[PDB]
RNA sequence: UAUCUGGUUGAUCCUGCCAGUAGUCAUAUGCUUGUCUCAAAGAUUAAGCCAUGCAUGUCUAAGUAUAAGCAAUUUAUACAGUGAAACUGCGAAUGGCUCAUUAAAUCAGUUAUCGUUUAUUUGAUAGUUCCUUUACUACAUGGUAUAACUGUGGUAAUUCUAGAGCUAAUACAUGCUUAAAAUCUCGACCCUUUGGAAGAGAUGUAUUUAUUAGAUAAAAAAUCAAUGUCUUCGGACUCUUUGAUGAUUCAUAAUAACUUUUCGAAUCGCAUGGCCUUGUGCUGGCGAUGGUUCAUUCAAAUUUCUGCCCUAUCAACUUUCGAUGGUAGGAUAGUGGCCUACCAUGGUUUCAACGGGUAACGGGGAAUAAGGGUUCGAUUCCGGAGAGGGAGCCUGAGAAACGGCUACCACAUCCAAGG
RNA sequence: CUCCAAUAGCGUAUAUUAUGUUGCAGUUAAAAAGCUCGUAGUUGAACUUUGGGCCCGGUUGGCCGGUCGGAUUUCCAACGGGGCCUUUCCUUCUGGCUAACCUUGAGUCCUUGUGGCUCUUGGCGAACCAGGACUUUUACUUUGAAAAAAUUAGAGUGUUCAAAGCAGGCGUAUUGCUCGAAUAUAUUAGCAUGGAAUAAUAGAAUAGGACGUUUGGUUCUAUUUUGUUGG
C-alpha cells in the first residue's frame, strides 16, 4: 500500500520525499473537495453564458438597424 | 555512502525496485587512493575482522622484477607513461595495478655487470671462472638493449598499491614489450 | 540478528534430548565445541535429565566445578560442553564410565562401559591433507587434528585413538562387508554391514547398508560411520544391537516380557 | 513464549435442538441414569461417535493389513477393558455396535446402584460426590 | 567469440602467471594452459589448440564448474561471448488437474572454443557470478 | 434445503407454492456469575503521543590496592585477609516488542562457496629474533604518562568539567636468550687443474610481486651438451620420490627480493621438590592468562532451481542519469555494472513483461469439510524488517546499532534567555 | 398464576456459513459474436519385438496338522517374479576380484534315484573395481532418501475422573531393580531409482552415412630405451 494516506504527514516528512520520487521514476514511463471542482465549473459556466449574452445583445441592436 | 549492494539497481527485466531495508555495514565501499608518486605515505584502514589493509598515497619506489633471468630490485618508480583503463591516470601520474611505467635502469644494469660482465651498451679470477661458466646467457634482446642504454625501462604494475601500500611489478619482455611500444608509440 | 545467538527456545531444541515442554521456557544452548548444535548433547541434559543425578541446573554445576566429571579424559567445568557421538565420559566416584552412542528410536543411550574399554575412542576421519611444513595431518569427526598418519588413510577409514597420549592406535578401511553404524538421518542407530557403495560425481554418494535380518536400505555416505568388521565390533554396542524392530513385534516383546 | 497446554472440548452439540425423537431419548437415558443436563449425555455421544467411526475406517482397509491389526487389537483392548464390549465378541465387527447405555452402565454412579449399596440413583450419586 | 585478431583490446591478453621465456626458442611459441572441467565433459580440441584468451572459459581460464548442470535451447546469441537459452517446462495446476506450459530465459557465457548459433541445443553449467545475470558456462554443445 | 408449524376456500382430501423454522464462529452488547484444574490479554489500516519508576552489567587463589577504608594478631618491614573508587578485560550485536514498508522482493523446500570474513570453543602448532654475530648491548628482567586520590575552581542547570601535584599494569611504548648439522652466494689461495681452496654471509614466521615443481598411456637406437655414482676412466645408466578432488594456477615445497616489519610470553596463583662442588649456585610440579597460523564449532554474506493475491478499459518496457554485455582499473571480507574509462547494442514481453491495487511481513499452521475446493494466519516455533520520519557514522569479531553518537524535518521538556 | 427450552450459564444486533476440473446454462424467458479469412493458444489419423518353447521357484488355496494352540512335508488350482533359447548387442577395449563352473581328479551320506555335494592341473569378459573410449533428449509412473519441534491422527499410562502431562511401575521399601518418551502424514520443485504402455523428439537422400586385418601421406601429441636434463 505504498502511496496510503497515512494518520499524519507533516511528521512523515522524509519518507513522502522519497515516494515522491519513486512515482516519478515507476510513471515516468507514461508521463514522458470536489465542491471546488464543482465551483471552478460553474464559474466558467457563468463567464462563458454572461459573454454570450452580451454578444447577443449588440448584434440584436445591429438588426434593429435592418428592419 | 558509497554502497556495493545490488538491490538499487533495475532488474533484469527493466523493473525498478523498492527498498526493503536500510544501508548495510557489510557492503560498503570506500574511496579510492588515487595514489600519486613522491616521498611515500601509507594509511592503514581497519577492515572486516580486523585485518588490515594499507590504502598508499603517494608511493615512490617499488620491487620490480626481471622476469627473465630471475631476479628483482627495487627501483625508482620515474612516471606513468601509458594506462590501459582510464587515459586521464596518464595525465595525472596515477599508480594503479597495469598502468605502465619507467624505472630505473641503474640496479639491474649494475647487477647484469655484475653477474656476467658484460657491460650493457655499444680479473679477481673467481669472477672469471663464473662468468665464462655463464656466457652463453648473456644475451638479452634487441630491444630492452635500447631501453638500457637510454636509462630507463618500461615496466608493468602488478600489486594493487591502493591496497596493499606497494607497488611492485615487472619488467616488460617479448610480446608484451612489442604490443604496449606500438601502443604507446602509435598513440604519439 | 547482527550477531551471534545465546539463547535456543526449548520447542527448538533437538528432538533426541527429550526436553519436556511446560517445565520452562527456554532450553541449554550448547557452547561452541567438538560436536555440532542439533548433534550433540550437553552435559547438562546427560547429568541432570538421564542419570537424575541432579535436580536442578544448579547441582550440575556444583558437580561439574567440583572437577569431577571428565569427557575424553579432560575434565571440563563449562556445563553446557556439546558431549557427542563416541566420547567417554568419566566420573571418578560412582567408578564409572559412559559412552554416548545412539540407540534404534534415535536418542541417545545410557551405555556404561569397563574401564580399559573407557581409554579408546574411533573417529571417522573426514579429512586428510598437508598441513604446514609438508606434514600430513587427518581431521576426525570431533575435531581433532593428528600429524602423522599412516599413509593408507583416507577419507572416511574410522580411526582408533587413545585417548592419554592422543596418538592414533589403529584403523579400518572402508569397503563392503565392513559393519556400519549409522549416525544420521532417518536411520539413526542401525547397525548393519555394507553391500555396496553409489559413486555419484557431483553429490552425495549413497550407501546400501544390510543388518543382521537381512533388510536392506539405503543413506548418504555422509550419515555412515565404520566400527570394525563382520561379525567383531570395536565398540561396544548398546542392548538390542541396532535392530529397529517393528512395532507389533515390539509390544509382543514387551507383553511377552511380563516378569514381576 | 512457553510451549502451549492444549486442550479440546470433549462435547458437542447435535444437528437439532427439536427432534422430537431425540428429545424423548434423552428423557429416557438422562431420567434412567440419573442425569444432570444434556451436556453428559452429548459428551458420551461424542466419545461413542470417534470410537464408531474410527473403527469403520478401520474396516475400510483389508485383513493383514499392519495398521489394521495393530490399532484394531489397539482399540478392542481398551474396550474391552472399561467393560464396555464383551469378552467373547471380540471382532472388530462388534464394535460398530454399542449404543450409548453400553457406556453410561460402566459411569460409576449406576455401577453403584448396581452393587446395591445405594437405594437409588439419585441417591448414589449424592453418596460418590460427599466424599 | 573473441573474433582473432585477438589483442583487439587497450591491454594485452594472456592467461595470468603463465610466462613464456624469451631465453628459450621452442617452436610452439606460446605456452598455453588448459584445465579439465571435471564431470565427464571434454574439453573441446579448440581450446588445447587455439589462440584466444578467455578469462572466464571454464577449459582455459579461471572458472570452475560446480552444482547444477542445466540444458536448453539456444534462442538469441547478439551478445558478445555470451548467449540467451529458453528453458520449457509444464506446470501443474492441481485445482482444473493439468498443465500450462511455462519458461525461463537464462542468460550463459559461451566460451570462443564453441560455435554457436540460434536454434540449438546446449548443456550448461553453473560457475560462480561472471556478470549481473550471468551464472552459466556452455560446456557442451549438443545438436 | 432438509425437518416441523402455519396460510393458500364453503368445507374435507391429495398435489404445488409461499412465510416462518438450523449449527455457525467473527465483532459489538445485555442479564447472570458459588467450587476444582487450566491459560489467555492486538486492532481508529493511529508504526499516533507519552508524566514517573524500572528493564545491563561484571571479580576469581590466579591483571593493577599505601582508600589518609575495615579487621587483625600470626613468620610475613616490598606486598600478603577483606576491600569502595578507578585503570584494564569481557559483555551491552543476545533477549523482549511490533508488522509500517516489501509481489520474484521476503519466505519455503533444494544447491554453492574451486567466490569470502569469523570473537569465542575444541584439537594441533613456534631451538633461528641485535651482529662482521669479539671489545657490549640491562636479561637477576628496560621507559613514560595518566586514572581514581590531594588541591584550587567555574556555571541557574546535566552522568558538564578546567588548571596544578602524585603513582601502577596482561594499559601504552620498547627490547635480549639456544641444538646440531646441512645448504647456497661472494670468495683471499696456489697452481694451472679434468681444478681444488681457509673464510665470510643466509637460512624461522607473516606480508607483496615475479618465477619453478606439484608426474604418470606402452618400444629401442642414432645425436650432441655434459661426463654425474662406479670409475672396471672406456662408458652401463645400473636403483630412481611425489598427496587430494568430478575438476584448479589446490594443498604444500623451492628461488630472487620487498615491508613506515606482523608474530616468536619482560605476565599471574598455589606448591616447594630434587641436586651438590653449599652457591641466596644449578635445575624442577600442578594451573591461570595471552599468542601466530591451520583445522573444527557457533555464525555471517552472497547464491542455484521451482513456487505468489486482484488487474489488459494496464501492450509495449529498460537504454541521456547502467539499461544487457566485453576489456582494464578502483572499491570490498570476497564474486559482481558494485562504481569508473573506453567499446558494442543489447535485455524482458500475449507462456502477460512493465505499470497500478492490496484493510500483503512469509512459513509451520487454524476452520469448514463426502470430496474437489474455499477462507483465515499481527498472535506461544522459525525467517525477515523496524525502533517518530529521512540521511550519516563510531567503537568492535560482530551494528549502518537507536535503553550509541551526529546533523536535518516533526513533536516536545528545563531556563536566571546565555544555554 | 400455569407450562416449555438451555442451564453456571443464557439472550440480542450485524455479518457469515449448510463459478460448475469433478460439475452448470445458451430453440421456445439470463446468454451463439452478421459473415468468412486469420497469428498467439489449445488439439491433431494408422504404423516399428509380435509370438512361441524350456527351466527355476516365490505367495496363496485345498488334501493336509507330524504338535503338546501351526512347526510345516507330497500334489495340483490360480496370482504375481525371474533366467535361458527361439535371426533377438548383451556399449567396447585395458591386467585384475579371472564372473562361472563352458573348465577337470577322485569319491558318496540316504525312498531302486539326474529325488541329494567337499576339495583342482589351458580356463570365461563382461564381478564392476578404476580406467579409458563414448553414448538422442524429455513427459508420465513405482520405490528410496528428504520436507525442525509444537500442531493433527495415534500406541502406552487410574493426572482420584477429565482437559491434559510424558510420566511411571515393582521389591527384601534397612543404603535397589526396571519399562518408556513409539508410529504415520505432508502435495509442487531438486536428488536417486525400477518400468518402457501412452504422447512428443531426433538419426542414411546431393549419402558429407556405417562398420574394416585394407593400403596414400598430410599432420600433431610423448610413454619408453639410448648417462641425465634439454634439444
Ligand atoms: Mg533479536
Ligand atoms: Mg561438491
Ligand atoms: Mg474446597
Ligand atoms: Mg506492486
Ligand atoms: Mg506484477
Ligand atoms: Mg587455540
Ligand atoms: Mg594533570
Ligand atoms: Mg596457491
Ligand atoms: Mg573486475
Ligand atoms: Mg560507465
Ligand atoms: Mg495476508
Ligand atoms: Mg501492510
Ligand atoms: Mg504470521
Ligand atoms: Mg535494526
Ligand atoms: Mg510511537
Ligand atoms: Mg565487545
Ligand atoms: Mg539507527
Ligand atoms: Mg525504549
Ligand atoms: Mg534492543
Ligand atoms: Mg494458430
Ligand atoms: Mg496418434
Amino acid at each position: 500500500g505504498t502511496y496510503r494516506k497515512r494518520f499524519n504527514e507533516k511528521a512523515r516528512s522524509g519518507h513522502m520525499a522519497k515516494l515522491k520520487e519513486l512515482k516519478r521514476i515507476r510513471n515516468k514511463q507514461f508521463t514522458r473537495s470536489k465542491v471546488s471542482r464543482l465551483k471552478k465549473k460553474r464559474l466558467d459556466k457563468f463567464i462563458e453564458h454572461q459573454l454570450k449574452r452580451e454578444e447577443r445583445k449588440t448584434i440584436i441592436g445591429k438588426l434593429q438597424d435592418y428592419k | 555512502g558509497i554502497s556495493r549492494d545490488s538491490r538499487h539497481k533495475r532488474s533484469a527485466t527493466g523493473a525498478k525496485r523498492a527498498q526493503f531495508r536500510k544501508k548495510r555495514k557489510f557492503e560498503l565501499g570506500r574511496q579510492p587512493a588515487n595514489t600519486k608518486i613522491g616521498a611515500k605515505r601509507i594509511h592503514s584502514v581497519r577492515t572486516r575482522g580486523g585485518n588490515k589493509k594499507y590504502r598508499a598515497l603517494r608511493i615512490e619506489t617499488g620491487n620490480f622484477s626481471w622476469a627473465s633471468e630471475g631476479i628483482s630490485k627495487k627501483t625508482r618508480i620515474a612516471g606513468v607513461v601509458y594506462h590501459p583503463s582510464n587515459n586521464e591516470l596518464v595525465r595525472t601520474n596515477t599508480l594503479t595495478k597495469a598502468a605502465i611505467v619507467q624505472i630505473d635502469a641503474t640496479p639491474f644494469r649494475q647487477w647484469f655487470e655484475a653477474h656476467y660482465g658484460q657491460t650493457l651498451g655499444k680479473k679477481s679470477k673467481n669472477a672469471e671462472r663464473k662468468w665464462a661458466a655463464r656466457a652463453a646467457s648473456a644475451k638479452i634482446e634487441s630491444s630492452v638493449e635500447s631501453q638500457f642504454s637510454a636509462g630507463r625501462l618500461y615496466a608493468c604494475i602488478s600489486s594493487r598499491p591502493g591496497q596493499s601500500g606497494r607497488c611492485d611489478g615487472y619488467i616488460l619482455e617479448g610480446e608484451e614489450l612489442a604490443f604496449y611500444l606500438r601502443r604507446l608509440t602509435a598513440k604519439k | 540478528a547482527r550477531g551471534p545467538k545465546k539463547h535456543l527456545k526449548r520447542l527448538a531444541a533437538p528432538h533426541h534430548w527429550l526436553l519436556d515442554k511446560l517445565s520452562g521456557c527456554y532450553a541449554p544452548r550448547p557452547s561452541a565445541g567438538p560436536h555440532k548444535l542439533r548433534e550433540s548433547l550437553p552435559l547438562i541434559v546427560f547429568l541432570r535429565n538421564r542419570l537424575k543425578y541432579a535436580l536442578n541446573g544448579r547441582e550440575v554445576k556444583a558437580i561439574l566445578m567440583q572437577r569431577h566429571v571428565k569427557v575424553d579424559g579432560k575434565v571440563r567445568t563449562d556445563t553446557t560442553y556439546p558431549a557427542g557421538f563416541m566420547d567417554v565420559i568419566t566420573l571418578d566416584a560412582t567408578n564409572e564410565n559412559f559412552r554416548l552412542v545412539y540407540d534404534v528410536k534415535g536418542r541417545f543411550a545410557v551405555h556404561r562401559i569397563t574401564d580399559e574399554e573407557a581409554s579408546y575412542k574411533l573417529g571417522k576421519v573426514k579429512k586428510v591433507q598437508l598441513g604446514k611444513k609438508g606434514v600430513p595431518y587427518v581431521v576426525t569427526h570431533d575435531g581433532r587434528t593428528i600429524r602423522y598418519p599412516d599413509p593408507n588413510i583416507k577419507v572416511n577409514d574410522t580411526v582408533k585413538i587413545d585417548l592419554a597420549s592422543g596418538k592414533i592406535t589403529d584403523f579400518i578401511k572402508f569397503d563392503a562387508g565392513k559393519l556400519v553404524y549409522v549416525t544420521g538421518g532417518r536411520n539413526l542407530g542401525r547397525i548393519g554391514t555394507i553391500v555396496h557403495k553409489e559413486r555419484h560425481d557431483g553429490g552425495f554418494d549413497l550407501v546400501h547398508i544390510k543388518d543382521s535380518l537381512d533388510n536392506t536400505f539405503v543413506t548418504r555416505l555422509n550419515n555412515v560411520f565404520v566400527i570394525g568388521e563382520q561379525g567383531k565390533p570395536y565398540i561396544s554396542l548398546p542392548k538390542g544391537k541396532g535392530i529397529k524392530l517393528s512395532i507389533a513385534e515390539e509390544r509382543d516383546r514387551r507383553r511377552a516380557q511380563q516378569g514381576l | 513464549p512457553r510451549a502451549p497446554r492444549t486442550y479440546s472440548k470433549t462435547y458437542s452439540t447435535p444437528k437439532r435442538p427439536y427432534e422430537s425423537s431425540r428429545l424423548d431419548a434423552e428423557l429416557k437415558l438422562a431420567g434412567e441414569f440419573g442425569l444432570k443436563n444434556k451436556k453428559e449425555i452429548y459428551r458420551i455421544s461424542f466419545q461413542l461417535s470417534k470410537i464408531r467411526r474410527a473403527a469403520r475406517d478401520l474396516l475400510t482397509r483389508d485383513e493383514k493389513d499392519p495398521k489394521r491389526l495393530f490399532e484394531g487389537n489397539a482399540l478392542i483392548r481398551r474396550l474391552v477393558r472399561v467393560g464396555v464390549l464383551s469378552e467373547d465378541k471380540k471382532k472388530l465387527d462388534y464394535v460398530l455396535a454399542l449404543k450409548v447405555e453400553d457406556f453410561l452402565e460402566r459411569r460409576l454412579q449406576t455401577q453403584v446402584y448396581k452393587l446395591g449399596l445405594a437405594k437409588s440413583v439419585h441417591h448414589a450419586r449424592v453418596l460418590i460426590t460427599q466424599r | 567469440s573473441t573474433e582473432l585478431t585477438v589483442q583487439s583490446e587497450r591491454a594485452f591478453q594472456k592467461q595470468p602467471h603463465i610466462f613464456n621465456n624469451p631465453k628459450v626458442k621452442t617452436s610452439k611459441r606460446t605456452k598455453r594452459w588448459y584445465k579439465n572441467a571435471g564431470l565427464g565433459f571434454k574439453t573441446p580440441k579448440t581450446a588445447i589448440e587455439g589462440s584466444y584468451i578467455d578469462k572466464k572459459c571454464p577449459f582455459t581460464g579461471l572458472v570452475s564448474i560446480r552444482g547444477k548442470i542445466l540444458t536448453g535451447t539456444v534462442v538469441s546469441t547478439k551478445m558478445h561471448r555470451t548467449i540467451v537459452i529458453r528453458r520449457a517446462y509444464l506446470h501443474y495446476i492441481p485445482k482444473y488437474n493439468r498443465y500450462e506450459k511455462r519458461h525461463k530465459n537464462v542468460p550463459v557465457h559461451v566460451s570462443p572454443a564453441f560455435r554457436v548459433q540460434v536454434g540449438d541445443i546446449v548443456t550448461v553449467g553453473q560457475c560462480r557470478p561472471i556478470s549481473k545475470t550471468v551464472r552459466f558456462n556452455v560446456v557442451k554443445v549438443s545438436a
